[PDB]
RNA sequence: UGUAGUAUGCGGUCCUUGCGGC
């Protein structure tokens, strides 16, 4: 009986704790962060996820259909812009590919492929399901930053 | 809330556009960003290079991304009518021809009211000052630096006490200075702002500025650009300057108009330092005389520095009587 | 969230919740010092057979430290964090 | 001399890049615009999904102008059938209908979120603009709070002396330090009357006698106290959602592009003096034209006399407040 | 039923059911927008029926949608001839290109059935007219349109003080889309009350009067009021 | 009223401690509230949850027939068996209304005897 | 069990020259 819940809780605790520890000096990073936390299920109810996520890439001045998460640094751009947009990516893409871990109740559901390429090549039913899931993981993002994330 | 309004005639056509570039039309923001653009100008002489207080001052006064406008500007009535017009400064490389480029603009005269709503005095009269400095010594719309911008004031209705129309040169003259004076007595009384006084402002301010005027007509027509070709005995006081201008032999400068102390994108092919040279038609007893405003900043452009008594050589080429100061 | 509350994160979700819900900021670190000072003696009726729990919540000791040494600390945390919620709103059901 | 890509799945991208080379023919605005957005690389290694970069695959703006505006006529006969059963909606009630132009340029709902940065309100169904009727009440209720802060803001400044002292003691808390300057300018008495109308309805039964001259016809606050209601009491108008005429989009464009090119945006957002070396950033967004005719109406849920007063108050907002986004700029003015 | 002061006296004459959803507008790249369907939507409204035609004891009208079973994969649909891309056995529904199915017989039995319902005039439109405008799609398909094609509407509180949206002024709301359809079931029977009017004393005294009383009606559903939403067109029918 | 071999495709085990879990939270917690016409407003007090079971649920439950009562029954029910059947004949196929809340359409069930 | 509307109050706003030079 490991609901999924404790998971979502878990991952977005972990995140918002790890963006506050390294940049907690950089308030306007944290505002960036919680703003784009919070405005991002928007854009993806209204564009869909895979827009939202080529978005984000854009933002990055990254390529799209040859960038996956696992090969990008967050903490490797000078703008605060870039650095919310980076960590936000990489935090939503982290949840729909791997989950909280391996070994956690919840192993993302992508198997371990990038969500972006994942959402190109496979059916609606699977790009809703990963959208329900994003929409959910970025709800509880969205609760801890405005819990603990300074406000710009 | 008090307002005023501004009743404006268009002496020389008009190059402003929105989204679609083939298409000329007067838009209320690029004014309302012009008119932040000449507070500023007009604020810096305060402020000098306290950079806070003038912006702290303009979102005051035009409103940030925390407040709304305290002066809220519009464009009620346009009699206006949208002809071709060739541009200021730009040569077609047709074969042979070698004429002139027209693109769509808002034909002379163009009768337009632009309206500012407040509700405090002092914010509104600051916005009007703004508005009558940009008027006065300032054009609208593309190629603005370059004589195709000049507005006069048709007539004027405000609640607020403002400063009167010139009459003559001197008038003109000692605007400026009021004008500064007037803006200072603003800013001390109401925000009680100091910023003590360092030095010239690094942007284009009041701390640092000079105009000229020179040349006379009695006819409207016989302002702007008319003939095609340069070498044409027949040219228009506008023509007559573009002429004088391309000549190497006017100014001392190594590379005569194609130099730097203008705006940037000459031979480098990069940047964009607007020219602190700003030409424009000035109205005065019906008289037209091309008037030329100066902003020589301390720095031209980060990174790049360019001599400044050069440019006045060349008004001593043409000889323009130096109005202010 | 109370089937889902863990002890690492339950001040941060509770200071959330109360910045949501007040109107003031003071309300809201009242509340959640309150909150946080009132849900930590509570009993708890666990699956197994182990009064421990409620003898170390009963004196005021370094409880904390016992259920963080403990195996079962969601389970408790959790227990005690529904038990205080129903109190509260016992209580304010008694008020009006 | 461009790139387009297309973020949503295989097997459909195919089909969005035929409907925006216009190769096919596509019927609904909203789905072409939101559900099938374009992201475009120029010359620069990024692909820009705006729609400053979003017109670059047509020949002009012009062009990108006329295909929109082709696309939302195509559903003419959809949206016909759907004003005419809104007006018999509005015939159901003893609901009052007035017709107005757009003086200038309208937009709302510019700042919803969206990938284009710059999102426009349009029926989901049919993709034509519209104003929701919250947006409608809102700025109905805010020329009320204008006008009275206007005509009876020492009054009701001397009468609420603890109200105004509590708005500057809050104002203090958040704003900076500010002990004690707190203006006590028009938007002081303006935020006070908000939040009368708003947390304090009660206590403003004394003020309730009170009358304001809007137009030609008197208001009392007890009158828009009644029709905008309250946290205890509901209102009695309901406002309804205005939707263009369907006989005016055959002839001339519903929807038109408009820029705003920030230069000394560093200077703005972080610091840098104006100067002149501000290259700017040009940014494209949708609005409805001027002169794009308008059709509002408003209900009665107990007197008819309300739903006249309410229709009196929401001309003169319309006529002078406006409505929509950027109205510090005259934009979203009517005229009669 | 009587009112809250006082329940014992009697109970209701009437028992409302819950508003199903029948059809759902969903966005098309052609036929601007288009009704959606599901097969346990027509599976509901088959078992609607029988409980119908169980309580009225009336068989006849118990196998009028009897004749309709599908079965359809996550990439098929059975949509009508506007919703049909040209020149491609194709539709798109919204964000999907879906394989058109073909099969008449059930999207004609449904459009009979809605006629037979509504009557001819499918509130401001001939019924006829949006025959072509039908699409029955998979159960998943048709769950994430109703889940993800809802209207969400973004709206704020505009403070005074400075012109801009408050401190956590803003909110979201979800809506039912413009242009949806909801069937629900009214049975009556004998009033519980005592001391009948004689124009009210059987059950088909209040069959006509509340059908005569609610037949092209318009009514408000749920919040917004003040605002203009949840304004619904009602029509009701008998068998 | 549907075919079974459409179910078939759609059936689930789980553990006992998940099944008691969902039949647990998985019903349909509902909010209600009454309304005063007076004021518009939601009544002090009149705000409560009520919990619901799923549509489409199937249950089962035993009927258990003995011996009829001596009172001079009449010889077509005489035996169980007969009584039974009546039952079953008379109860097949059959909708009726169980729990509360029957005037807002909560409780219509349908009935198929085993045959 | 019977009677019972998650309803009322809230503006997707505020901030930006279609320019720079021949």
């Amino acid at each position: 009986i490991r609901e999924i819940e404790q998971e979502r809780a878990s991952f977005a605790f972990k995140v918002v704790s790890d963006i506050k520890d390294k940049y907690s000096q950089n308030k306007k990073v944290q505002g960036k962060y919680s703003s784009y936390a919070e405005k991002a299920p928007t854009i993806i109810l209204n564009n869909g996820l895979g827009a939202t996520l080529a978005f984000f890439l854009s933002k990055l001045e990254k390529p799209i259909d040859d960038v996956d998460y696992k090969s990008i640094n967050p903490e490797s751009f000078g703008n605060a812009e870039n650095i919310a947009y980076a960590f936000l990516y990489k935090h939503l893409s982290t949840w729909l590919a791997e989950g909280n871990g391996k070994d956690s109740a919840f192993s993302g559901l992508t198997n371990g492929e990038d969500p972006l390429k994942y959402i190109m090549e496979k059916t609606a039913i699977d790009v809703a399901i990963s959208t329900e899931e994003a929409l959910s993981i970025l709800n509880w993002i969205k609760k801890f930053a405005k819990a603990m994330l300074e406000e710009e | 809330m008090y307002s005023a309004t501004f009743t404006l005639e268009a002496i020389t056509p008009v190059f402003m556009r929105g989204a679609n570039q083939s298409k000329a039309e007067i838009r209320a923001a690029s004014i309302k960003g012009l008119m932040r653009w000449w507070f500023r100008a007009l604020s810096g002489s305060y402020f000098g290079n306290d950079v806070e207080g003038l912006r702290r001052v303009e979102e005051y006064v035009f409103g940030s991304t925390k407040r709304e406008s305290r002066v809220v500007v519009e464009v009620v009535k346009e009699h206006v009518e949208e002809r071709f017009c060739p541009l200021p400064m730009v040569w077609k490389k047709k074969k042979g021809v070698t004429t002139r480029v027209s693109q769509r603009a808002i034909a002379p005269g163009s009768k337009f009211t632009l309206l500012l709503t407040s509700d405090d005095e002092e914010v509104l009269k600051l916005a009007c000052y703004s508005l009558i400095g940009l008027v006065y010594f300032g054009g609208i719309g593309f190629r603005c630096s370059r004589g195709a911008g000049s507005l006069k004031i048709s007539s004027l209705k405000s609640d607020v006490q403002l400063i009167d129309l010139p009459k003559n040169k001197n008038q003109l003259g000692q605007m400026v200075n009021d004008l500064t004076v007037e803006i200072a007595k603003i800013l001390k009384k109401t925000f009680l702002c100091d910023h003590e006084n360092k030095n010239c402002t690094s942007y284009s301010s009041f701390w640092c500025f000079y105009l000229f005027l020179w040349g006379e007509k009695a006819e409207l027509e016989e302002v702007y650009y008319r003939s095609n070709n340069l070498e044409n005995e027949r040219l228009t006081l506008l023509d007559l300057f573009e002429k004088e201008f391309k000549n190497k032999n006017n100014h001392l400068s190594n590379y005569g108009y194609r130099d730097f102390v203008f705006g940037l994108p000459r031979g480098t092919k990069k940047d964009r330092r607007a020219s602190p040279i700003k030409v424009g038609i000035t109205e005065l007893s019906e008289k037209y005389h091309v008037r030329v405003s100066v902003f020589k900043t301390k720095i031209f452009k980060p990174g790049m520095n360019v001599k400044w008594d050069n440019i006045f050589v060349f008004l001593e080429n043409i000889g323009a009587e130096r109005i202010y100061p | 969230f109370a089937d889902v509350i863990s002890k690492e994160f339950l001040h941060q979700l509770v200071k959330y919740e109360a910045v949501r819900h007040s109107i003031d900021k003071n309300l809201a670190e009242e509340f959640q010092s309150v909150f946080a000072r009132g849900h930590q003696g509570v009993r708890v009726e666990l699956e197994g057979n182990d009064e421990e729990i409620n003898k170390y919540i009963s004196d005021g000791a370094n409880l904390e430290t016992f259920l963080d040494k403990y195996e079962k600390a969601v389970d408790v945390i959790r227990k005690q964090v529904r038990g205080f919620l129903n109190l509260v709103k016992i209580l304010y059901e008694s008020i009006r | 001399n461009v790139v387009v890509k297309y973020p949503v799945n295989s097997e459909l991208a195919n089909y969005a890049e035929k409907f925006w080379k216009k190769e096919l023919a596509i019927y609904n605005l909203s789905l072409i615009l939101n559900k099938m957005t374009p992201f475009v690389k120029r010359r620069s290694e990024s692909y820009k999904s705006s729609l400053s970069a979003v017109k670059e695959i047509f020949k002009n703006v012009d062009d990108f102008q006329n295909f929109l505006n082709s696309v939302l006529r195509r559903s003419l006969d959809e949206y016909r059938v759907f004003f005419e059963n809104y007006e018999r909606l509005f015939n159901s009630f003893s609901s009052k209908i007035f017709s107005m132009r757009t003086k200038s340029r309208l937009v709302v709902g510019l700042g919803d979120e969206s990938v284009y940065e710059t999102s426009i309100r349009l029926h989901r169904n049919y993709g034509v603009p519209y104003i929701p009727g919250s947006a409608l009440k809102g700025v109905a209720k805010h020329y009320a709070f204008s006008i009275l802060a206007r005509e009876n803001g020492d009054e009701i400044l001397r009468i609420y002396e603890s109200v105004k002292e509590d708005l500057k003691a809050r104002i203090a808390k958040r704003d900076k330090i500010k002990k004690n300057d707190v203006p006590e300018d028009y938007y002081l008495t303006a935020a006070v009357i908000q939040e009368l109308f708003e947390k304090k309805f009660d206590e403003l039964g004394a003020i309730r006698n009170t009358r304001v001259e809007i137009g030609d016809t008197v208001i009392s606050v007890g009158d828009i106290v009644k029709i905008f209601g309250t946290q205890k009491e509901e209102g009695s108008v309901i406002f309804f959602d205005a939707f263009p005429t369907p006989e005016q989009l055959k002839d001339k464009p519903n929807l038109e592009l408009d820029i705003m090119n920030p230069h000394y945006q560093p200077y703005y957002q972080h610091g840098e003096p104006p100067g002149d070396w501000h290259s700017p950033n040009p940014i494209f967004f949708l609005t409805v034209p001027a002169g794009v005719e308008f059709t509002f109406a408003v209900a009665s849920r107990d007197l008819d006399d309300l739903a006249e007063k309410a229709e009196k108050l929401l001309k003169e907002a319309l006529k002078k407040f406006g409505v929509g986004a950027k109205t510090s700029l005259g934009y979203g003015r009517f005229d009669a | 039923g009587p009112a809250t002061d006082g329940a014992s006296e009697h109970a209701g004459a009437v028992s409302v059911g819950d508003a199903k959803i029948l059809l759902f507008p969903v966005r098309s790249a052609k036929g601007v927008f288009a009704f959606v369907t599901s097969p346990i939507v027509i599976q509901r409204l088959k078992e609607d029926f029988e409980l119908v035609s169980e309580i009225e004891n009336d068989i006849e009208l118990k196998q009028i949608l009897s004749r309709f079973k599908v079965e359809l994969s996550n990439n098929e649909t059975i949509a009508g001839n506007a919703l049909i891309l040209n020149g491609e056995n194709k539709v798109i529904l919204e964000d999907i290109v879906l394989k058109v199915k073909s099969d008449s017989n059930v999207i004609e039995n449904l459009v009979e059935v809605l006629k037979t319902l509504f009557g001819d005039n499918f509130f401001g439109k001939p019924i006829e007219s949006i025959k072509e405008r039908i699409a029955i799609v998979s159960d998943d398909v048709f769950k994430s349109f109703t889940r993800f094609s809802t209207e969400i509407v973004a709206r704020v509180r505009i403070d005074a003080e400075k012109g801009t949206v408050a401190r956590g002024g803003l909110w979201y709301e979800e809506f039912l889309p413009s242009d949806t359809l909801m069937y629900s079931l009214i049975a009556v029977g004998s009033p519980k009350k005592e001391n009948l009017p004689k124009e009210v004393d059987n059950t088909q005294k209040i069959v006509n009067v509340l059908k005569v009383t609610f037949n092209n009606a318009f009514l408000q559903i749920g919040g917004d009021e003040t605002v203009g939403k949840g304004f619904v067109k009602v029509r009701a029918g008998v068998l």
